[PDB]
RNA sequence: CUGGGGCGGUCGCCUCCUAAAAGGUAACGGAGGCGCCCAAAGGUUCCCUCAGAAUGGUUGGAAAUCAUUCGCAGAGUGUAAAGGCACAAGGGAGCUUGACUGCGAGACCUACAAGUCGAGCAGGGACGAAAGUCGGGCUUAGUGAUCCGGUGGUUCCGCAUG
RNA sequence: UAGGCCCAGGCGACUGUUUAGCAAAAACACAGGUCUCUGCGAAGCCGUAAGGCGAAGUAUAGGGGCUGACGCCUGCCCGGU
RNA sequence: AUCCUUGGGAGUCAGACUGCGAGUGAUAAGAUCCGUAGUCGAAAGGGAAACAGCCCAGACCGCCAGCUAAGGUCCCAAAGU
RNA sequence: GUGGGUAGGGGUGAAAUGCCAAUCGAACCUGGAGAUAGCUGGUUCUCUCCGAAAUAGCUUUAGGGCUAGCCUCAAGGUAAGA
RNA sequence: AGCAGAAGAUGCGGAGCCGCAGCGAAAGCGAGUCUGAAUAGGGCGCAUGAGUACGUGGUCGUAGACCCGAAACCAGGUGAU
RNA sequence: AUAGGAUAUGAGAAGGCAGACCCGGGGAACUGAAACAUCUAAGUACCCGGAGGAAGAGAAAGCAAAUGCGAUUCCCUGAGU
């Protein structure tokens, strides 16, 4: 179920990453926070 | 004559990944050069040596390289400058 | 060639491209302009000849 | 008849100022899940053609 | 590939042994495995230490649990061998997302293509009082060139000019 | 100069034909048996087509396939193709 | 007295045998496949009777010069019954 | 016997891969054609200076090749080299 | 190249080429330029300055490319005396 | 009325060959790509129709982006870009 899906930005709408996550174990629209260089700060990154 | 009987079940082998003392006891050594490749910590780091992601030994500030002993049977890499 | 191993110009990527127009404003080194002693009027027509 | 440029090498190579040609690395745009970014931050540079295989294609792209 | 070939079997990756006390070092030699898994089985703060054995007990049983000594490790360390680990890298909490952008002096290995380690700098963090650690899992497997199409972004080019 | 016979077997009905230049045979042919297609500007043919075979033929005739006189027969499965 | 870089220029990417250490093999093979060392290959001369790999030793060329190594010193055949 | 047709990825065959001018799993001639050959044979006068390897990574690859490996020529560096 | 020139040098022709400076894909910038938020780092280059034209030889690219040799392929003709 | 038939007139044209060069219609393969089928080889050879000493093309629906050039052809650059 392990699918590699990018984690796009919310401040700018910009993909920027790849993360491993599970379709069963994490079924939500998962969200971490990382560093967008075009937004220069810590940024809410939901799954897309 | 001949009958055809096999087979061997055991032919495979990995790529030989290297270890051993890359420098000697008494080497001038530049910053960040690998002293000793390891699977684990077969020898621990001491003065001015870090530890890699492969738990490897590499010298930060230059100078001589001395292999030592903890006590009783346990070695230790430290780097002493000029 | 590489024997049959896929050779080095194929294991390496393209880097496009070349311009439809690229202009090369070339060349004047600055110490070329000590060819005038004393001199003025530095034009390419006075530099072509 | 002249020496043809082997064009397909010359799309991949940049002749520097003597030179020591340039190239971009392999493994560089096909698949990016498995390759970690510490590998990728060293592949997104350019690179200089190694001395062994520079012997075999100085005959090739001498017309630049 | 081959002890002629065919049939059988193998083609690549990690570990051990053969390997001759650096490091490599062959055969259709001897063993295992690998095309993953963990949103935490990651990072950090702070705790704690095993397995088995005996003694006695609740249906209790050769053994689930519970108490007192033993117990340097005979336990675990995702998965399998070698090394390593209790000051923990082993178990348990809390707060979290560094499983980080731009790098990278310098090294290791080597035909090349590759691959590996990185001190240190800046950007912003996380945990921590600080000291400080953090560029994923104790390490070593779990992955594949180029071309070709697609998706997001592009103070790039655009075939007389827009 | 003009046949050696006579029993008993396997194959093939037979006379014939073939590997010119190794193999005449138990091979092939064969009449007979069938299954099938074709209504005639035809079925199949050779043709890029025109033309022609089939044929101054007409389903008791042509083309294709299978098997091979004669006698007794030709059992079962339409799942697959 | 070699090494490092740099460039021009090629050959070989099937090796054998002997000893020492190994595997396969039956602790078989002038067997196969590795390390190490030699020689051959690319090395003539003397030994080992003849002998590519053992033992000794390196052929610029002439001498009707001398001294030695491996091996020898009754005849073959040089040198001690 | 005469006279005469059926022409080569075709003819013809009471079928064997037979026959088609002494040639048949595709007739002979002329050309593309100096087809290609990782394969074999051959590589013509002399002397000197040095003098290899049969190992590896790969490889539709094992009796081919390409980088290394060892050789040679020249120039720098200098005493690194053992 | 061409124009005069015994098909010859030679003359004249600047049309063009190489070099004089690079850096990025590129807009472009320039003893620097890229990557870079970066007057951080690093890659290529500068300080350190030789090219160019002809001639000789080692080579190599394209042609039969070092000689001799396939079996087969293709086009177009002659041959059932 | 036509098809057609008869007649005379045509210094009409069928054939050839300079094995070449030039248009047009057809038009392969072998070789390479280290295999091969896209490609190349190659619109090459070969066949066929045209003629002329030459043929073909040609006076703009052309280049090209300025202060523009003015029919085609050929050569050299442009550029193995």
């Amino acid at each position: 179920m392990r699918v590699n899906i990018t984690l796009a930005c919310t401040e700018c709408g910009e993909r920027n990453y790849i993360s491993k996550k599970n379709k069963r174990n994490n079924p939500d629209r998962v969200e971490f926070k990382k560093y967008c260089p075009r937004d220069k700060k810590s940024t809410l990154h939901r799954e897309t | 004559s001949k009958k055809g009987v096999g087979s061997t079940k055991n032919g495979r082998d990995s790529e030989a990944k290297r270890l051993g003392a890359k420098r000697a006891d008494g080497q001038f050594v530049t910053g960040g050069s690998i002293l000793y490749r390891q699977r684990g910590t077969k020898i621990y780091p001491g003065e001015n040596v870090g530890r890699g992601g492969d738990d490897t030994l590499f010298a930060k500030i230059d100078g001589t390289v001395k292999f030592e002993r903890f006590g009783r049977d346990r070695k230790k890499v430290s780097v002493y400058p000029v | 060639f590489e024997g049959g191993q896929m050779p080095l110009f194929q294991r390496l990527p393209k880097r496009g491209f070349t311009n439809i127009n690229r202009k090369e404003y070339a060349v004047v080194n600055l110490d070329k302009l000590n060819g005038f002693a004393e001199g003025t009027e530095v034009t390419p027509e006075l530099l072509l000849e | 008849p002249k020496m043809k440029t082997h064009r397909g090498s010359a799309k991949r190579f940049k002749k520097t100022g003597s030179g020591k040609l340039k190239r971009s690395h392999a493994y560089t745009s096909h698949l990016f899940a498995n390759k970690s970014q510490k590998q990728k931050r060293k592949l997104r540079k350019s690179a200089v053609v190694s001395a062994g295989d520079f012997k075999r294609i100085k005959q090739m792209l001498a017309n630049i």
